[PDB]
């Protein structure tokens, strides 16, 4: 639209570290665009005659909601336009993960959980656990963070190979673990 | 033998927490007897209160001010099922506050015979105009002297001492309550101590 | 029913007008959503009050006369309710917020007492969706609005009961 302007992408989720490259398309009546972050300015580099694009190395974590980027036209239709960008952490592997037993009916294992990496709009919410032996091809989402109740089905068996893994939408992180069922 | 129509029902909100309601049972009815508390506005219904022990509760909601609530509490086991009377009051009408804290005496080089009280009180965060009772003593002394309630009724976070000894220790003692004169009396700050000027 | 809300009308008044005098206050929700969302930027903070949602102003409040001034600040307060449970299912983050649970229970107390008063006067009060986001800069920019409106027109009820404790006739 000639008296209106656009922006892509909006609402992008990226790794604490990592670079993007935002594109910014006005009409033909806007003129002499400003972008900016938070509070500072920003170099924007002219792609075209009407379009201008925004180039972020390293982005930092600056807050769980995300960094709001308002970009007003000096000239032209007087507003604020812009988008929100959501920065998340790098997922950790699960430290000193080890697993017990009590009365031969149930395991419960215990690791740590690291740092958080959940959001806070509807953009990343699930950070799931998932433990999946190989001898009995088992695995269920966990409803807590650093523990688990194991239920052992009958038949004697003295074999465990496990396999945790950390998944969320960027990522996916593994940690297999080997035991004996007597020796602990 | 049933039990009887429970009595004595008060109920008080310490600042910070829930409000707790007690009263008295009666007699031993020799049966497995459970009270429940209930609760309600005028439009809306709370959770209820079940004594786990003895006849006080704990509510599990957050107190709201300036809205009459009415509870009552009822009695029941394998004979009967009594409910004692209801009481309307206000929530903000029975706040007991916490006594104030970071009591300081100072003193005044050119009246030797003064000593200006200050400290700061919560309020629930300036939400209630609190007047407070002030009690000085010497060091010697084991009775307290106790200053005329009127001076003390504005709201105010200090106050000056008259008529004293010069080039004499005192300890002090500050406890508030409501402008209104309802809720409960809080109990004794700390003590604080200071010496007058020469 | 009448389990509630005693016949006494001057503690009634009272308590509306320090509800009123409490809620209509910047710093209740106002400020900690701002400060929450990373809003802090004057330029975005001009944006906040650029829109803003159309309430009733102060002299059509005070044009109108008692049970209709009741009936309005009863819809109002319905409205924000409702404005308030939408935010509420679009945010999805309960522990990182307790001023909405705050504000909602004050907003139910003032409906509660303003209900009793109508009561009082022998007069009857008139009686009666997406989850995802496109974007969020927007969804920001309207709650921003729409508390800075809210918070407008507590202010304004509130003089409004002052005026009417001062006038008692
Ligand atoms: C983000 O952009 C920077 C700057 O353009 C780039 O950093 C390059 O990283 C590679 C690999 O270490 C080096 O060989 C180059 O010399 C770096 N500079 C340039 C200009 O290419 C890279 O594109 C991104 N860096 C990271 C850490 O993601
Ligand atoms: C992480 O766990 C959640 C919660 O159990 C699961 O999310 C499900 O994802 C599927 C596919 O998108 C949906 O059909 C379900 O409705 C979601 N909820 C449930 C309870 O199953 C899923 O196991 C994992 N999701 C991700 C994104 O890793
Ligand atoms: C024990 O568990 C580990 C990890 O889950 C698995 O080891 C895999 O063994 C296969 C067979 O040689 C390899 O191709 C894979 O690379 C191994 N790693 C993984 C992550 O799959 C396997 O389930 C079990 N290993 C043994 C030796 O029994
Ligand atoms: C784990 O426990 C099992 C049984 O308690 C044992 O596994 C034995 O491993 C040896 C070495 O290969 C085999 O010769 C035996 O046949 C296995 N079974 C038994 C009953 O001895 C052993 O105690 C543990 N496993 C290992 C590899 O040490
Ligand atoms: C009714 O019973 C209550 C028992 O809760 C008593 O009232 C106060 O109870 C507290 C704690 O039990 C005591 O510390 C107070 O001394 C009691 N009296 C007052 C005036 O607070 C008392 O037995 C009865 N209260 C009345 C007013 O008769
Ligand atoms: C063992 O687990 C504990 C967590 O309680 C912590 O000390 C660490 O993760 C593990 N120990 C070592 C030496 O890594
Ligand atoms: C009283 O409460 C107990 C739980 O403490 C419950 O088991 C019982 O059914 C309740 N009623 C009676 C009459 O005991
Ligand atoms: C009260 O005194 C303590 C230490 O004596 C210190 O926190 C500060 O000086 C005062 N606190 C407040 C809230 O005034």
């Amino acid at each position: 639209e000639p008296d209106k302007s656009l922006i892509f992408p909006k609402d992008k989720v990226l790794e604490e570290g990592s670079n993007v490259t935002i594109c910014l398309m006005y009409g033909q009546n806007v003129y002499n665009v400003s972008c900016k972050l938070q509070d500072e300015p920003i170099h924007g580099e002219q792609l075209d005659s009407h379009v201008s694009l925004l180039k972020l190395n390293n982005v930092v974590f600056l807050s769980d909601t995300g960094t709001n980027i308002n970009c007003q036209a000096t000239k032209g239709p007087k507003r604020i336009f812009g988008t929100v960008l959501f920065v998340s952490k790098v997922l950790e592997e699960p430290k000193n993960v080890s697993c017990e037993t009590r009365d031969f009916k149930t395991l419960d294992c215990s690791w740590e959980p690291g740092v958080d990496t959940t959001l806070t709009w509807r953009k990343q919410r699930f950070q799931n656990y998932t433990l999946c032996e190989s001898f009995s091809k088992r695995c269920e989402v966990s409803n807590y963070r650093n523990s688990y109740t194991w239920q052992i089905t009958e038949g004697s068996q003295e074999m465990y190979n496990f396999t945790l893994t950390a998944e969320n939408q960027l990522r996916k992180r593994s940690v297999n673990i080997n035991f004996n069922l007597t020796h602990r | 033998f049933p039990p009887d129509k429970p009595t004595n029902l008060t109920c008080i909100v310490n600042e910070g927490k829930n409000m707790l309601c007690q009263w008295d049972p009666g007699r031993e009815t020799y049966l497995e007897t459970n009270y429940t508390l209930k609760s309600e506005w005028a439009t809306e219904k709370f959770p209820d209160c079940q004594s786990k022990h003895g006849t006080s509760c704990m509510v599990s909601y957050m107190p709201t001010y300036y809205v009459n609530i009415e509870v009552w509490v009822e009695a029941e086991n394998a004979l009967g099922k009594v409910s004692s009377e209801s009481i309307n009051f206000d929530p903000v009408d029975k706040v007991k506050p916490t006594p104030p804290y970071n009591l300081s005496v100072t003193n005044s080089e050119e009246l030797s015979s003064i000593l200006k009280l200050s400290w700061v009180s919560s309020g629930l965060g300036g939400l209630l105009d609190l007047k407070s009772d002030i009690q000085y003593r010497t060091k010697d002394a084991s009775t307290w002297i106790q200053v005329p309630l009127e001076d003390t009724m504005s709201p105010r976070t200090s106050f000056t001492v008259q008529d004293l000894k010069p080039f004499t220790e005192y300890v002090f003692r500050i406890r508030s309550i409501k402008d209104s004169g309802k809720g409960y009396w809080s109990d004794w700050s700390e003590e604080a101590s200071g010496t007058t000027y020469e | 029913a009448n389990r509630g809300c005693s016949n006494s009308s001057s503690q009634l008044l009272s308590q509306l007008q320090n509800q009123a005098n409490l809620t209509g206050n910047t710093e209740s929700l106002l400020e900690p959503y701002i400060r929450l969302q990373n809003l802090n930027t004057p330029d975005l903070r001009a944006a906040c009050t650029q829109h803003s949602v159309a309430f009733p102003s102060e002299d059509t409040l005070r044009q109108l006369s008692k049970p209709h001034f009741l009936s309005t600040v009863y819809t109002t307060l319905d409205r924000v309710l409702y404005q308030l449970d939408a935010l509420r299912q679009k945010f999805l983050k309960t522990p990182a917020f307790p001023k909405l649970d705050s504000a909602r229970h004050n907003i139910l107390g003032i409906r509660n007492n303003v209900f009793c008063m109508a009561r009082l006067l022998n007069h009857s009060l008139e009686i009666p969706r997406s989850t995802t986001t496109p974007d969020v800069f927007n969804t920001k920019i309207g709650s921003c609005g729409f508390l800075w409106g809210y918070h407008r027109f507590m202010g304004s009820v509130g003089r409004v009961f002052r005026e009417w404790d001062d006038g008692s006739t």
